Formats: C-alpha cells, structure tokens, sequence
C-alpha cells in the first residue's frame, strides 16, 4: 500500500492571529486559523531525483529534491569528470502539491482595521481537503527564505515569509448523512403513529403561527415526486413584514 | 439626493450587510463597515409640500429609505417671532467673533467628549416592565397608524420595534443606566411619534355607508340606506350628495335597479 | 517640542532629531528583514561573521581566512543570522500646515521592531 | 406506504383546490369557496368558527368605532351569527375576549 506513515499533530495549545507573526516564530511550530481565499489546482511537484551521465552511462543520485534549488550535479565519479547530464525518467519521484491563500477571519479584525493574509503549501493526501470560503485552521512551521525582487520592490533586504501545512481541521464540513439502527428504529416507530401527517405539517417552524397552507406546502416540496420534473415548486408572495 | 444612482446602489449594498466584498483582478477579501450615518437632502420640487407623503418629496428609492430610523422634516414656519430669534441668534454669532467671547454654556466640551467617550461601555439589560411598555407602545402606534391607514405618510411595520429597542438602549446609556426602564421605552416612543406624525368628513361618512353595506353581505334602496343613516335636513342633503358622489365619480355604489329612489349596491 | 512642518524638510536636514505630524493613508504588511548576517566560504568552509548590511544584500570583500583567495563564492547562514521587524507607512499634511492654494504633500515613513 | 391511497389522492386535491382558490380576485374567491365548499371547510372546528365570527364582529365594530382601548358587543349579534360552552374554553380567553352577563355583552382589551 504505502512506503511510509506520516505523523499528523493536532491540538497544540498556543494560537496566534496571522496579523501578529513576527521573527520570533521563524522555524517553530504554530497554530493558525482563517478563511480560504484562493486555491491552486493540483500539480505534481519533484521529491528524488537521478541523472545520467552521457559520457559513461553510469546513474547518478539519489538527491532529495530541496525546497526551493535546482539541484544538480556537476562531476561523474565513475569517469571523474564533468559529462553532460540527462533526467532519469525511470528513476525520478514526484508527489502531489498544491498552494493556497487564507486570510484573517472577519469576525475577528478590530475597528477600522484591514484583515492580512498568508499563503500555505499543501503536500501528498493533505491536498483537496479544502475550497474557498471554508472557515479552516492550520498547524505548521513558519519559515523565511531570501527573494532579489521582493529586496528590490521594498527598496531594503526583506525576506518572503510562508507557512508549510502540518495538519488542518475543517470547521464547515458538514455531518455524515448516515443512520445507526437506532435511529431507523426511530423513523419506524414514528411513521407507525395515525397522526404522522399533522405532527410533520404543524412542527415545520413552530414559532411561526398560523399558515398552514405554507407549511403543508413547504413539507411536500421537502419530499419529492417520483418522476418528467419530480420537483415540487412553490412561490410566495406577501407584505413586508409578515415573517416571509 | 445629488449622488449617482450606481453610488447609491454601493452605499445600500454595504447598509443591508454591513459589510464590503472585493473581487477584482487577483485581490479577493470582504471587509467590516460598522458606521452610522447621517444625511441631509434637499425635497424635489425645491420645497416640501405638505399635501403628499414623504415618499413622493424625496428622491430616494423605497429599500434606501427602509434602511433609516428617523426621518426630520424642516420647514420655513413663515413666522414673525420665530424670524425675529432666528436673528438674534445669528448676530450673537457675529458679535461674539467680533470680540473673541466665549459663550457660558454650562458644561466644558471636554467633558462631554469625555461623558460620552465614558457612557458607552456600559451594556444595559432589558427589564420586566420595559418589556411590557414595549409591547403596549408597539400596539398604539400600529392601532393610530390603522385609525389612519389612507392618510398617515408612512407606513409601520416590524422594522418600528426594532428602532424603538435602539433609542431605548441608547437613552439607558445616556443616562448611565443598567437596565432600561419605563422612561426610556416612554421617551423613545414619544420622539418616534414626534419625527412620525406628518374630504375627511367625505371619508368618514362614506365608511359608515359603505360599512354598513358591507355588513349586511353577512345578513344576505337610495331613500332606506338614507333612513338608516339618519336613524343611526343638512345631514340629510350632505348624505344624498355623498351617495351621488360615490355612484357618479368614485363608482363604489351602483344603482342595480335604476330610478329616483335606486337600489343600490356596493361595486 | 522642536515640532517641524512638513514643508519644511529640506535636504540640509539629513540626519537630525526631527519631531513631525501626520495622517496616516496606508500602512503595509510585517516583513522580516536582515540586518546583520554570516556567509559560509565555499572553498573552505570557514564563517565570516557580522556582515553589515545596507539598503542592499550584500557579501563579504574578502575572506576571513588569511590563507584564502576567495572574494566571490559565499553561502549564507539563516541560523547564525539576526533578523528584524519591518513595516513601511504614508502619511499626508494635515490640514492647518496648508498654503494658498495648495495641494497636500505625502511622505513614507520606515517603522521598525515593537512599533510594528 | 408503497402505494398512493385514496387518503393521499384526498390530500393532493385538497391542496390543489385551495391554493388555486386563493389566487383569483375576492367575488371569483367567494363564488368558488360556495361551489367547492364541501372540499374546502371540512377540517375547521366549531370553536375556530366561533373565534372567526367574534374576530370579524370586532374589526367591523373597531372600523365602526372608529368611523362615527377596549371594544364591547352586545351578545344577541354573536348569537344570531353563530346560528346564521365557547366562552371558557382558552382559545377565548387566550385573545383577551371575555364576557359580562350583566349586559350580555362581549368584551375585549386591546393592549
Ligand atoms: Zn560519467
Ligand atoms: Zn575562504
């Protein structure tokens, strides 16, 4: 089935809102929470790498493919000089990545503020586990690495910041549309009842009073005709004001 | 009032949420806009005409106007003694520049930025009997808003209860109170009534023709309904020129059966 | 209290102790910037400390090594370096500073560390 | 069930007639709850009837009140309506209506 066991850590104590990340952080472990924004699609990205050598066959490598290099020989030892080089595509590995955008909950920004945001990287079966718009919460490292044109678009020597995903809990997933014995045992015991109709049709929205031709028609239309439209469709009209 | 309609459109979409949403070019965020506003417009025509309601003096569109609480009309009252203050108080202005003179108000400035900078941390509860004034001070404004469902200027709905809550709260935190009280609900229903309030004899003996018509489709001529009125000569005149009326212009009675003394019935 | 009106700041004034007032327009993201590092020399390994930097990344002129001739090839250590808190701002002229006329003026402002 | 009964065909037509009813305008309205009065007013009780008939007879008595904080009617007009035990049943009281055989009279506070 698989090569090896990933360790996933959840529950980590110490939360930080992205707007409050300083050098202080750099390369330990945090907890976040936000909004997805923007998501990439999946593409697969190298891990292991080997070459050939052109000038004697031999197989060069293996080399852990780093973050964020070109990584690459420059000598055969088994001709002990400097032949042309090919990608092994039998040998080279890949996985799956994928890149996204979350930014500060808006329920959480102050007065007058503006919500910041940070950009989160995604490897192997974390990918695909979440869309824009969902609220999420992320656990990982916080790590800095040097870039020539953000140096020169701030005018002094800043460095790009990112997060690498260790673990994410998705707080909109919805519950599992799935029925224990107990609860079929439940539906059984309440359909065998003689006044199953009216208790449906008058406990649909029990604060509101009256109208009960909206709510017959509204649990109808919860149910569906067989089918050749099986959809059941109502409109209504009313003053404003009157719990519409 | 002199705004783009396309701004207007912008400014009642960020008051139903209160919030902005951005989505253009590789930027996508929303945002908070929790402010209160406050606007001033001129009426259309040049000035407010007192014979139509106020949706007709003003050119917003129906959802904006939903989205306020209070509503003021100011108008030239055309009046010699209040010309004559109105005067006064502006050359008190000039003279006191002229001669760089404060006024003895009776508090400092500072120390009602201070008071009012103060007042709202505090968070005050609903109490037992101000909810029972709430209750009955929403049923008096929808009962005198039905007493004059033709002619009142604008309409009551939920949304009147909700603004009653806010000034009540409002006034709670004026006062420093923890909870509100009797008075505030009192209060706030009396200046609600105060921004509100903005061929009757024709109305009304008419309703109580047509009334008693329409009463009598639970039961089921000219000179009879005439009689029944009377029971229940001016008067007399006055009700067979509102029956004329009513058969020969609004049309809301017809003569089934038609002669000098007609049957009638309502349209 | 030597407060200065934001016309005033002429190119004489470079390197003063300035006081001057504001309204703020932007106020941009936290960035951590170098400020001191160390390079590792490629040919022999040894680490040149306390690189000053400038307004630019920069290497060392010449090894630390006296028995080396290397002044191109350097690595830099991210572990041995010091980092620092960035955050760039613009303001405008206040109002009361205006001339006849005039349209405000606008200024960026360089914050660093616990002001962030 | 597995199979549409006659009860469900009932309930269905039901529905169709009287949200069809209530679309047209009020004199096509009454003619047609006359003609399907059967399929109609079949589920109503006679204590709701009766909340209906003390409910219009104060409406017409407010707009008449108000035309020429509290409403009362003489008892004789809600007897005769009822025939063209009500008055301690909590429906009755539940809508403020009470009643004063001194008089034989409906009252009613409406705050
Ligand atoms: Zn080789
Ligand atoms: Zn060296």
């Amino acid at each position: 089935v698989c090569n090896e066991i990933k360790v996933r850590i959840s529950q980590l104590p110490v939360e930080e809102d992205i707007r409050m990340l300083r050098q202080v952080h750099l390369n330990m472990l945090i907890r976040t929470a936000g909004v997805v924004t923007i998501a990439s699609g999946i593409l697969p990205q190298l891990a292991v790498v080997k070459y050939d050598c052109v000038a004697c066959g031999y197989l060069l490598g293996p080399f852990v493919q780093q973050n964020d290099e070109e990584v690459r020989p420059t000598i055969c030892p088994s001709c002990q000089g400097k032949g042309p080089f090919e990608l092994n595509v039998e040998n080279t590995v890949y996985h799956n990545y994928q890149r996204i955008t979350m930014q500060e909950s808006p329920n959480k920004v102050a007065a007058g503020r503006l919500p910041r945001s940070k950009d989160v990287i995604l490897l192997g079966d974390l990918c695909d586990s979440c869309k824009p718009g969902d609220e999420i919460e992320v656990t990982g490292v916080y790590t800095n690495n040097f870039d020539g044109s953000l140096n020169y678009k701030q005018g002094f020597p800043v460095f790009n910041t990112l997060i690498h995903a260790n673990h994410i809990t998705n707080k909109d997933k919805m519950a599992s549309d799935q029925l224990t014995d107990e609860d079929i045992k439940a539906i059984r015991e309440l359909s065998q009842d003689p006044n199953i109709s009216q208790r449906v049709f008058s406990s649909i929205a029990p604060s509101i009073y009256g109208h009960d031709d909206v709510k017959r028609a509204i649990a109808l239309a919860l149910f569906r005709g067989e089918a050749l439209r099986g959809d059941i469709n109502v409109l209504l009209c009313g003053d404003p004001g009157t719990a519409k | 009032d002199k705004m783009d309609l396309k701004d207007q459109v912008a400014i009642h979409e960020a008051m139903e949420q209160q919030t902005i949403s951005i989505t253009k070019a590789g930027v996508k965020a929303t945002l908070n806009a929790r402010a209160s506003i406050l606007a001033a417009a001129n009426p259309v025509n040049g000035r407010y005409d007192r014979s139509r309601p106020l949706k007709y003096n003003v050119q917003m569109s129906a959802p904006i106007m939903s989205r306020f609480d209070l509503f003021f009309v100011l108008v030239d009252e055309c009046n010699e003694v209040t010309d004559y203050a109105i005067a006064r108080r502006i050359l008190d202005n000039h003279r006191a520049i002229s001669e760089h003179t404060e006024r003895d108000s009776v508090y400092k400035i500072d120390d009602i930025k201070k008071y009012i900078a103060f007042a709202r941390c505090f968070k005050p509860k609903i109490s037992d009997k101000a909810a029972e004034t709430l209750v009955r001070e929403y049923k008096k404004l929808r009962m005198s808003d039905s007493n004059n469902a033709a002619t009142s200027s604008w309409r009551i709905t939920v949304r009147q209860l909700e603004s009653l809550v806010r000034l009540s709260e409002a006034l709670a935190r004026l006062h420093c109170g923890k909870e509100v009280l009797v008075e505030h609900v009192e209060k706030a229903a009396e200046l609600l009534n105060k921004s509100i309030v903005r061929f009757k004899e024709y109305k009304q003996l008419s309703d109580v023709l047509v009334l008693h018509m329409r009463s009598d489709e639970d039961n089921q001529k000219q000179s009879a309904l005439v009689e029944w009125y009377l029971s229940t000569n001016v008067q007399k005149t006055i009700c067979e020129r509102v029956i004329h009326r009513l058969i020969h212009q609004d049309h809301v009675l017809l003569e089934v059966e038609q002669g000098e003394d007609p049957t009638l019935c309502v349209h | 209290d030597a407060k200065t009106k934001v016309r005033e700041l002429s190119a004489d004034k470079v390197g003063g102790l300035v006081r001057i007032a504001g309204q703020i327009v932007r106020t941009h993201p936290v960035h951590p910037e170098l400020s001191r590092a160390c390079f590792v020399c490629e040919d022999c390994g040894v680490t040149t400390r306390d690189v000053q930097q400038q307004f630019r990344y920069t290497q060392p002129t010449k090894c630390a090594n006296p028995q080396c001739m290397n002044r191109t090839r350097f690595s830099l250590d991210v572990n041995s370096s010091t980092f620092v808190d960035f955050q760039k701002i613009r303001i405008q002229e206040t109002q009361a500073e205006l001339p006849r006329g005039s349209i405000p003026r606008t200024v960026d402002v360089i914050v660093r560390g616990e002001m962030v | 069930r597995s199979y549409v009964n006659d009860e469900d065909c009932a309930a269905a037509i039901r529905v169709m007639l009287e949200s069809f009813v209530n679309t047209q305008k009020a004199s096509i309205m009454r003619m047609m709850k006359k003609t399907f009065s059967r399929h109609l007013t079949e589920n109503r009780s006679a204590n709701e009837l009766l909340l209906f008939i003390l409910k219009q007879l104060i409406r017409q008595q407010m707009h008449y009140a108000t035309a020429r904080q509290s409403v009362t009617i003489p008892e004789s007009e809600f007897i005769e309506k009822a025939q063209q035990p009500f008055y301690t049943s909590e429906i009755f009281a539940s809508n403020n209506f009470l009643y004063d055989p001194s008089k034989k009279t409906i009252v009613q506070e409406i705050f």
